RNA sequence: UCUUGUAAUUGGAAUGAGUACAAUGUAAAUACCUUAACGAGGAACAAUUGGAGGGCAAGUCUGGUGCCAGCAGCCGCGGUAAUUCCAGCUCCAAUAGCGUAUAUUAAAGUUGUUGCAGUUAAAAAGCUCGUAGUUGAACUUUGGGCCCGGUU
RNA sequence: ACCCACUCGGCACCUUACGAGAAAUCAAAGUCUUUGGGUUCUGGGGGGAGUAUGGUCGCAAGGCUGAAACUUAAAGGAAUUG
């Protein structure tokens, strides 16, 4: 029984919208979640870390309970999630919640030549955060994903067939490997090759011309 | 100081967020004999 | 930048740094200077023969102890004298005074293992037999 | 002084010998094909590796140069002849798409049960083993 | 000192398309650091340069456009075996269709593309991408 | 930035872009040579030279207008002396610098300042005998500096 | 109504480890290849080596021994810096092989040319001069037109 | 002498992160896994140890260069919370 409460939510209950593509093409910034249930089905979900965390105050101890999540249907969309709330079920609700907030597109591609369905990534790519470095290099056919587990299953989960990792630092800290592979695989979405290179022909931003069945009530 | 070094590391993992096997009256014993 | 030279003609400061900073390792410098073959227990062998001239009842604590005693040895080949873990109980009745026992390391690549500080080899032999096999009650230890 | 005899073996251990994933396949790819140890798997996986190798540095070499073009269809002829690739994809970027249980169904065991006249595949390998 | 012009130009040209300018100025000029950015302009990385001409050594400025992830040099110029070449590759670029390593053979400068369908080598000079 | 301090200063003269014949001069080619062989002859340096073709005769330098440079042209003439223009006031700093300190003799940073001068000077004589100006060999030392200078 | 498992149930099949006429083999023999005859019903013709908090795959098992100024009172309970004191059961991995010791290689970017680090974690000479060594600004024929023929 | 504007070369200062870092913080500690402008010096877990010995300088005090045997599973730094 969700009820449209802003201008994309508006924009999805009509159904007007059908691809994920124009929202990710003129950089819409997205506000809630069910737009995403609404209009993508499939989202398969794992939790990936519950852990109880302290806050100390004057007289008490009140802990919180830490939820890292991953969401990604089955082809290039990765969300990661990451909350601290009070209860295990609404920690992991709203690590889901947050997950939907921070999807990400994933551009993959041919190691070889161009032919048959793309399965790994186009470029060596990196990502860093707190003194771990995951690097993603493209690897043939049939060569599978050669990573931690937790990395392997958050690739499957991309849909990407094909990753050497290489990764460096203090990899023990499973936080700060999952935060550099997802600013990894932002990265080698947001690299530029010559592909790219035809010139579009750059719409008109289409909200201005929905914008009339999608303003305030 | 085995047993109490195992219970003691036991609760880590827990606090860090991995699962633990159970614990009972094998902890602290010599699993396989030496030769 | 980065410190070293970089020029396509500067290849021997390169190898005279490398050596220099390749005689600061540990590994190269204990290989390089020899220093297993007149310095280790052993000779740079694996394993070694010797025989025992004393054992002393070492336990863990005082009386409610754990029973994992030790024996101390003199070498064949070096003459030098170390000490040795012997394995599970029960083989003590094994190891008598001149039993001509063969030894082993201890499983740190030449350092001790273990909660007995001190101690790196073990009994692998005694009497030119077994201790599996004469603690298992498979083959008996020969007299004399 | 006879000239030597050259040896070689032909399978490899794992890198990482207890993770759940590999074991399972294994289990499941023994139970299917009716396998006495892991070795098959391990001599399988060791071939292949070898010719994705193989394959591998001739997709490197640029096309047209004949070291390629000669090393590239003795390949392919060579694994459609064994009949692990199909008769549709005689290319390089197909042969490095092959899977060991591939490799693994062409053997006489499983080729004498799937023609019949063995109704199992434990019986069929101990068909086979007693001539 | 400038032990290298061509190094300075390439982290000129960076740091300016990092920031986000369309033009950048270069100083001093020379005829490799033209021939690399010509290079450059023939593959599309960079837009229009043009050689401001002062009696001592000339500037340059470079309308940029975009498209240009880095272009770096590689210090000292090493020899480069031709079967080799590919190698360099391996070790300076993101993928293997896209982006070039800059050679100088005795045919001239150019990438690493053009140096194996002339069947030349040379020494490295710098990578673009 | 200098050779011998720490300093990084850039001040210099900026020649123009032009090198031919500015329009207000209209004078000569040949009548500022005999004035540079003039100058040369009462006794002066070349750079002296330029600076007073500069403030007074309107000369803004002589290798646009004459074609020569001003060594050059004494040069030409046999009016070159015996070592050059600036090894020659490094030579003379040094011999006065050298009185200074054997009247003082506790001055430290006299004597740094001494060490500062002749290395300039050891560098300048490699550079001069390298493309053989001075004579092959040349053997710079302290104490007949002084025979040297004057 | 078609597909799997269990069992102190039952039935016939098949074959080599071996015992060997013979023949092949061999300088002569031993063995391999072939084969007349014999050769499987479970303690037969019986597979071992390691391990089970985490590393790392596999126990919310059982029994016994020794101590307690702790409860009960001769049944026992609990604890036992007994680093389990001793045995058994169950489970996991590899398998005619498996374990241990030493050395070396990989993981190791803890030697770093690729490819380390130097404010505070190891580490910038107290400072300057200076020989070898290493390194060193830009510029000198570019551009245009002509044909022919090579490779897709 | 002062004020206003511009420029060169200084000692510095306040804010910020396009960037960097374990963090404190940094216009350099940036332009670095997307790793190469030139060039010197130094380090490779902690004790033993700046110790022994040799060499050399100094009248001396001492300075410069400077180990191993053995031993250990730590040692250390940056912030938060009381």
């Amino acid at each position: 029984g969700w009820v449209p409460v802003t201008k994309l939510g508006r924009l999805v209950k009509a159904g007007k919208i059908t691809t994920i593509e124009e929202i990710f093409l003129h950089s819409l910034p997205v506000k809630e979640f069910q737009i995403i249930d609404t209009l993508l089905p499939g989202l398969q979900d794992e939790v990936m870390n519950i852990k109880p965390v302290q806050k100390q105050t004057r007289a008490g101890q009140r802990t919180r309970f830490k939820a890292v999540v991953v969401v990604g249907d089955s082809n290039g969309h990765v969300g990661l999630g990451i909350k601290t709330a009070k209860e295990v079920a609404g920690a992991i609700r709203a690590g889901i919640i947050i997950a939907k907030l921070s999807v990400i597109p994933i551009r993959r591609g041919y190691w070889g030549t161009n032919l048959g369905q793309p399965h790994s990534l186009a470029t060596k790519t990196t990502g860093k955060c707190g003194s771990v470095t995951v690097r993603l290099i493209p690897a043939p056919r049939g060569s599978g994903i050669v990573a931690s587990p937790a990395v392997k299953k958050l690739l499957q989960l991309a849909g990407v067939e094909d990753v050497y990792t290489q990764s460096n630092g203090k990899t023990r800290t499973l936080e700060n490997t999952l935060k550099a592979a997802f600013v990894a695989i932002g990265n080698t979405y947001g690299f530029l090759t010559p592909n790219l290179w035809a010139e579009q022909p750059l719409p008109v931003s289409p909200l201005d011309i929905y914008s009339d069945e999608a303003s305030a009530q | 100081s085995a047993k109490s070094f195992i219970l003691r590391k036991k609760e880590l993992m827990k606090r860090r967020g991995r699962k633990v096997a159970k614990d009972s009256k094998f902890t602290g014993r010599k699993r396989r004999h030496r030769f | 930048g980065k410190g070293k030279p970089r020029g396509l003609n500067s290849a021997r400061k390169l190898r005279v740094h490398r050596r220099n900073n390749r005689w600061a390792e540990n590994n190269y410098k204990k290989r390089l200077l020899g220093t297993a073959f007149k310095s280790s227990p052993f000779g740079g062998s694996s394993h070694a023969k010797g025989i025992v001239l004393e054992k002393l009842g070492i336990e863990s604590k005082q009386p409610n102890s754990a029973i994992r005693k030790c024996v101390r040895v003199q070498l064949i080949k070096n003459g030098k004298k170390v000490t040795a873990f012997v394995p599970n109980d029960g083989c003590l009745n094994f190891v008598d005074e001149n039993d001509e026992v063969l030894l082993a390391g201890f499983g740190r690549k030449g350092k001790a293992k273990g909660d007995i500080p001190g101690v790196r080899f073990k009994v692998v032999k005694v009497s030119g037999v077994s201790l599996l096999a004469l603690w298992k009650e498979k083959k008996e230890k020969p007299r004399s | 002084p006879r000239a030597p005899r050259t040896y070689s073996k032909t399978y490899s251990t794992p890198k990482r010998p207890y993770e759940s994933s590999r074991l399972d396949a294994e289990l499941k790819l023994a139970g299917e094909f009716g396998l006495k140890n892991k070795k098959e798997i391990y001599r399988i996986s060791f071939q292949l590796s070898k010719i994705r190798r193989a394959a591998r540095d001739l997709l490197t070499r640029d096309e047209k140069d004949p070291k390629r073009l000669f090393e590239g269809n003795a390949l392919i002829r060579r694994l459609v002849r064994v009949g692990v690739l199909s008769e549709d994809k005689k290319k390089l970027d197909y042969v490095l798409a092959l899977k060991v249980e591939d490799f693994l169904e062409r053997r006489l065991q499983t080729q004498v049960y799937k023609l019949g006249l063995a109704k199992s595949v434990h019986h069929a390998r101990v068909l086979i083993t007693q001539r | 000192t400038r032990s290298s012009v061509l190094a300075d130009a390439l982290n000129a040209i960076n740091n300016a398309e990092k920031t986000g300018k369309r033009q950048v100025l270069i100083r001093p000029s020379s005829k490799v650091i033209i021939k690399f950015l010509q290079v450059m302009q023939k593959h599309g990385y960079i837009g229009e340069f043009e050689y401001i001409d002062d009696h001592r050594s000339g500037k340059i400025v470079v309308q940029l456009n975009g498209r240009l992830n880095k272009c770096g040099v590689i210090s000292p110029r090493f020899n480069v075996k031709i079967g080799d070449i590919e190698k360099w590759t391996a070790n300076l670029l993101p993928a293997r269709q896209f982006g070039y390593v800059i050679l100088t053979t005795s045919a001239g400068i150019m990438d690493h593309e053009e140096a194996r369908r002339k069947h030349v080598s040379g020494k490295i000079l710098g990578f673009v991408y | 930035g200098r050779m011998h301090s720490a300093g990084k200063g850039i001040s210099s003269s900026a020649i123009p872009y032009s090198r031919n014949a500015p329009a207000w001069f209209k004078l000569s080619s040949e009548s500022v040579i005999e004035q540079i062989v003039k100058y040369a002859r009462k006794g002066l340096t070349p750079s002296q030279i330029g600076v007073l073709l500069r403030d007074a005769h309107g000369v803004t330098q002589a290798r646009v207008i004459t074609g020569n440079k001003i060594m050059r042209i004494l040069k030409s003439n046999g009016l070159a002396p015996e070592i050059p223009e600036d090894l020659y006031y490094l030579i003379k700093k040094a011999v006065s610098v050298r009185k200074h300190l054997e009247r003082n003799r506790k001055d430290k940073d006299a004597k740094f300042r001494l060490i500062l001068i002749e290395s300039r000077i050891h560098r300048l004589a490699r550079y001069y005998r390298t493309v053989a100006v001075l004579p092959p060999n040349w053997k710079y030392e302290s104490a007949t500096a002084s025979a040297l200078v004057n």
